[PDB]
């Protein structure tokens, strides 16, 4: 592999390097900060309606109730993820019909009325390259109940016990959250994180973006045009390059895979025999007696609880993580969004 | 669920609502002939172990409780299944093996074993799902005298295969020295006779081993046991006894694609999705009946016991049977809190930006909102 | 005799149970042709010893436009003392036997419609294994060298025979032509479409591609 | 041993789950030490003289 | 004749897989990043490496710090000094004492115990007759021996889960770690650092 390319600075003690002409640059950076909410149901997953199954699992012990704490835990703290990133503003403040912010466009960012769900056109081109599966209650129970010539992943899981619980906040409120945010930053700056919003012209603001990176404010006032111009040419490129490229969005994409492979292995392992004469607990108990079908029916009720212990802690693992992303990326909101930053690179 | 007798505030999960089965149906094919396990049990004379009969069993209804009265046997000798359930499940085909052998070889008539009978004689599959049944003979099977009609095979140049006959008679050669019919001393026959004598012990007695083999479902079933059917019946939350394989769901209409040799269909985890009728052939959907997720959301006990019932996942035209207030939600509809049209702050969280809270109207009510 | 050899590239594909399927990628292991295996062509004229072996399973394929093929004998020793299958295409029986009488004591005989109930070249695929004491005769019609593409192969028939096979012959009754390729225990990756036909499979022993797909 | 090979392939599919989280932790140890090291768009160099 | 426990680890199916990065090329990043640091400042952080003599930089980080940039210029050799003492120091406290890079030597001593008891592990009867697979397929038949083989992988699956998941565990704490000194080499190296005992 080639780390760089080769490069010496020509340095000398009476020799210095300044320069003329500047570029404003737009980038992008995607951060997690929730994940699907799963709820399981013990007694259809390991037993499915025999109640001898039901009757050796209560005489087993109280795993059950650890796991669906764990997981009510789990799904609890997501909701708290999304309400800490996303609701820092205590009021729903709404940018005024005139759209002249000192040249600057803002059109592909704030929200337009022709759509139903108030997004913009960025966000709807973001919410088009997740392809998003297992979204909350979206078989509602009427199409796993009927016919379908093949079957999904879905229905198989649902009737195992194993579902999805929908998330407390739609995207409307989450698009309204972050339209809020945009318009008291576009028409307040950081005075809106402090108390209440102080209205401030635009390029009177960007005047105080300069005077903070270290650089006087008359290069802003001569050069507004240019300014305006590398502005808009940014958010075309990033608009070319959300539009043409499809794997920018990598990291939310492998959580949704993550979350469905995790389930769909838990649906999978219901079929092994774990050491048993089969894997169905109705021709074992059809085949054998009590006796002998005890024996088997334990061998299945283990082998199921380890597979399950299995995925809680994996997913136990998988919040962890995701809490800790969530947390960087309420960080950038309040450090970025609401003010101005001194830290290289953040 | 909770283990304690006061419920603080917040959405607690109970448990989850089952629609019960209330018929029950029972589907065999339409099989009339009986069984001759008869003519297996007693006969004139068994065959040797080298030469041992088969008798296939097909096409009749199969009474298991009538094997006791034909042989003084004690028990079953049952792989894979137990000889009382064998009245209530059926197969596809039975086979019925008869030899007779000496007492210390009975052992050797089970899966896994080695030695002479299981090496050159008989060898049963490892996957063996039959019943064993041997008992003994002293007054049929000897003589004062000898009886020598009985053989065995000692020598043999490999291991016999699973479920194989070898009736053939020719002269081993274990030596170096070809013989090619001279019985010397390194040319042996491999066929000797057991010494059957009354005066023996009970190791050394014949006994009458009869073999049941089992062939599971993968056909259409002929030998079933003695159960009357049921009209069938669909759209329905029953219990079914399709061919001994036993469920509970509701039976509907497929429009599947099922080849004449197909009888059944199995899912993602192995669990059976569709299944052929025996005696009309067309093909039932087997789903699941109704059920889902309860979550109560409730007050503190302190301050009062009203309650709201969330049941997850469901559009409730489709509760089987809390308040009388009915209210649709994204997770699932709300029964026992009204719906109003102001909006304060969350209290309580459901999902899909609607919360409850316990306030008043003007007569303390449980309400929901946005 | 003229004895030849070519590919068979993707044919041999049957069906291992009797569960439908659908829409499942499914992984069998069982004893099945391996692709771009070796097989023999046999451009037998008479005017050649069919005594071939049997080597745990036949992939029997003829490109007969007609029907000049009566049937296969299996067996050890063939010299009248115990035969096997005498399927003649007479559309009345076919006869099994443990007994003599290679060609002019009844076992289980059957009676069914003709195996060749059509007249494009039309190669008849026929598969026959013995395993555990129990014989399976998988076959498939395929209406058209050997061609390609997936093409299932069903159990059409079933038979109880329960004897001994090594060898195997082929039966005629002038120009025949008729493929011979030997089944090996390899493991599959079937895919089932949303009518349960087995459209595509992977052998997992060819090339690291297949295996990393399997 | 073919016996505990048949009885582990009859056992379950814990192992692949095990393998793609060792897999997985390999790669984030190659990420961890491409983000912390890897910060820098070209290799400079000091001149000769010091 | 003293076979070390890597042979017995690696005869037993644990494998170590080397890293992608090598050692040199480390270096030449650490080398790279100390060049444009002492050449151009914290400028090759932003955009191109802007050259500047040392002494100006040096005045920079003071007036960043608060202090006028006269103090340095009549006050170069003492600083000049100062810096060479200290790192004299830094290079005598490492020759001395060895006790600095126990987090390092604790990552690679808690590695090598792990994979160490995994092995160890495979020395128990977890019920069964006998530790060795070969001894029960020899002394049983079929059916007792699957019993006996049945208890043995049970055992051994539980205590190779229990590696899997204190490795999970273990690396979570290492990429948390691995995220500090990514923003500290990014905040602190590529540029001057307002933050207090940071
Ligand atoms: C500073 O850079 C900008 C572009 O980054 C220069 O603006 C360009 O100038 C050329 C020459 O007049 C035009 O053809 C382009 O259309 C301009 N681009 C934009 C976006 O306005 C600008 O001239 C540079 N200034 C100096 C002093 O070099
Ligand atoms: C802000 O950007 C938008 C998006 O490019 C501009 O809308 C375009 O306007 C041109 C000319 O009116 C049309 O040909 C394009 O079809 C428009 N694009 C879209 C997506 O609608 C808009 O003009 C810009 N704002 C200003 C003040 O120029
Ligand atoms: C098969 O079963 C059906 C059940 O209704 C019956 O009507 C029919 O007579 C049966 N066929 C025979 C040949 O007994
Ligand atoms: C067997 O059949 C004969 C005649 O059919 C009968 O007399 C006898 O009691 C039966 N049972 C035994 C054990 O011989
Ligand atoms: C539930 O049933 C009603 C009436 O059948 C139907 O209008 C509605 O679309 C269904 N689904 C939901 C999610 O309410
Ligand atoms: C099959 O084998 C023969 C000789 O064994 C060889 O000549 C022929 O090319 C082979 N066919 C192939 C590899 O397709
Ligand atoms: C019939 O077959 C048996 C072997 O199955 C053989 O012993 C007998 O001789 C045959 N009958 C005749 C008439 O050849
Ligand atoms: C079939 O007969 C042959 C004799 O050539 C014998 O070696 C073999 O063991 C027999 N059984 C099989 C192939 O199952
Ligand atoms: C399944 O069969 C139907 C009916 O002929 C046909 O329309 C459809 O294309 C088939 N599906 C596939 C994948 O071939």
């Amino acid at each position: 592999m080639s780390l760089g390319a080769e490069n010496s600075v020509a340095y000398s003690n009476n020799s210095i390097a300044i320069p003329t002409n500047f570029t404003i640059s737009v980038t992008t950076e995607i951060l997690p900060v929730s994940m699907t909410k799963t709820s399981v149901d013990c007694t259809m997953y390991i037993c499915g309606d025999s109640t001898e199954c039901s009757n050796l699992l209560l005489q087993y012990g109280s795993f059950c109730t650890q796991l669906k704490r764990a997981l009510t835990g789990i799904a609890v703290e997501q909701d708290k993820n999304t309400q800490e990133v996303f609701a820092q503003v205590k009021q729903i403040y709404k940018t005024p019909p005139i759209k002249y912010f000192g040249g600057f466009n803002f059109s592909q960012i704030l929200p337009d009325p022709s759509k139903p769900s108030k997004r913009s056109f960025i966000e709807d081109l973001l919410f088009n390259k997740v392809t998003l599966a297992d979204a909350g209650f979206i078989k509602q129970y009427g199409d796993c109940l009927g016919d379908i010539a093949a079957r999904d992943l879905i229905c198989a899981q649902k009737f195992n016990g194993l579902t999805v619980l929908p998330p407390l906040l739609t995207d409307e409120m989450i698009a309204q959250y972050t339209s809020a945010l945009l318009a008291g930053t576009i028409t307040s700056g950081w005075t809106f994180g402090a108390g209440a919003a102080l209205q401030i012209p635009f390029a009177m603001q960007m005047a105080y973006r300069f005077n903070g990176i270290g650089v006087t404010q008359n290069v802003l006032y001569e050069n507004q045009k240019l300014i305006a111009n590398q502005f808009n040419s940014a958010i075309g490129k990033i608009q070319d390059s959300l539009s043409s490229t499809a794997s920018a969005l990598g990291k939310l994409q492998d959580v949704v895979n993550h979350n469905a492979q995790a389930l769909n292995t838990l649906v999978k392992q219901l079929s092994s025999k774990f050491g048993a004469i089969s894997s169905v607990l109705n021709d074992i108990l059809s085949r054998l007696d009590k006796v002998e079908a005890e024996v088997q029916i334990d061998r299945l009720i283990t082998g199921r609880l380890q597979s399950l212990q299995t995925y809680v802690t994996q997913q136990l693992i998988r919040a962890a993580e995701i809490r800790a992303s969530a947390n960087l990326a309420a960080t950038k909101m309040s450090e970025c969004v609401l003010g101005q930053s001194k830290r290289v690179d953040f | 669920t909770l283990k304690s007798f006061t419920v603080e505030k917040g959405i607690y999960q109970t448990s989850n609502f089952r629609v019960q089965p209330t018929e029950s149906i029972v589907r065999f094919p339409n099989i009339t002939n009986l069984c001759p396990f008869h003519e297996v049990f007693n006969a004139t004379t068994f065959a040797s172990v080298y030469a041992w009969n088969r008798k296939r069993i097909s096409n009749c209804v199969a009474d298991y409780s009538v094997i006791y009265n034909f042989a003084p046997f004690f028990a079953f000798k049952c792989y894979g299944v137990s000889p009382t359930k064998l009245n209530d499940l059926c197969f596809t085909n039975v086979y019925a093996d008869s030899f007779v052998i000496r007492g210390n070889e009975v052992s050797q008539i089970a899966p896994g074993q080695t030695g002479n009978i299981a090496d050159y004689n008989y060898k049963l599959p490892d996957d063996f799902t039959g019943c064993v049944i041997a008992w003994n003979s002293n007054k049929l099977d000897s003589k004062p005298s000898g009886n020598y009609n009985y053989l065995y095979r000692l020598f043999r140049k490999s291991k016999l295969k699973p479920f194989e006959r070898d009736i053939s008679t020719e002269i081993y050669q274990a030596g170096n020295r070809p013989c090619n019919g001279v019985a010397g001393p390194n040319c042996y026959s491999p066929l000797q006779s057991y010494g059957f004598r009354p005066t023996y012990g009970v190791g050394h007695q014949p006994y009458r081993v009869v073999v049941l083999s089992f062939e599971l479902l993968h056909a259409p079933a002929t030998v079933c046991g003695p159960k009357k059917s049921t009209n069938l019946v669909k759209n329905k939350c029953v219990n079914f006894n399709f061919n001994g394989l036993t469920g509970t769901g509701v039976l509907t209409e497929s429009n599947k694609k099922f080849l004449p040799f197909q009888q059944f269909g199995r899912d993602i985890a192995d669990t059976t999705d569709a299944v052929r009728d025996p005696q009309t052939l067309e093909i039932l959907d087997i789903t699941p009946c109704s059920f889902g997720g309860v979550s109560v959301i409730t007050p503190g006990t302190n301050t009062s016991n009203q309650v709201a019932v969330l049941y997850q996942g469901v559009n409730c035209t489709e509760v089987p049977v809390t308040g009388s207030n009915v209210f649709q939600t994204r997770a699932g509809c709300l029964i026992g809190a009204e719906y109003v049209n102001n909006s304060y702050e969350c209290d309580i969280p459901i999902g899909a930006g609607i919360c409850a809270s316990y306030q008043t109207q003007t007569s303390q009510s449980i309400i929901a909102y946005t | 005799r003229t004895q030849s050899y070519t590919n068979s590239f993707t044919r041999g594909v049957y069906y291992p149970d009797k569960v439908f399927r659908s829409s499942v990628l499914h992984s069998t292991q069982d004893l099945f042709l391996p692709f771009f295996s070796n097989v023999t062509w046999f451009h037998a004229i008479h005017v050649d010893n069919p005594a071939l072996p049997f080597n745990d399973g036949v992939y029997f394929a003829s490109t007969e436009k007609s029907n000049i093929i009566r049937g296969w004998i299996f067996g050890t020793t063939l010299d009248s003392k115990t035969q096997s299958l005498l399927i003649v295409n007479n559309a009345t029986n076919v006869v099994i036997k443990v007994c003599e009488f290679q060609f002019c004591n009844c076992t289980f005989e059957y009676v069914s419609q003709p195996f060749l109930m059509d007249l494009f070249k039309n190669l008849r695929e026929f598969v026959f294994k013995n395993i555990d004491g129990y014989f399976k005769i998988y076959s498939k019609h395929t209406p058209i060298d050997l061609p390609q593409g997936f093409s299932a192969l069903e159990p059409l028939v079933d038979l109880p025979i329960g004897i001994n096979i090594t060898r195997f012959q082929t039966l005629l009754a002038g120009a025949a032509a008729y493929y011979v390729g030997y089944l090996q225990p390899r493991t599959f990756l079937l895919k089932y479409n949303e009518n349960g036909t087995i459209t595509d499979a992977v052998d997992c022993a060819l090339d690291p591609l297949s295996e990393t797909k399997c």
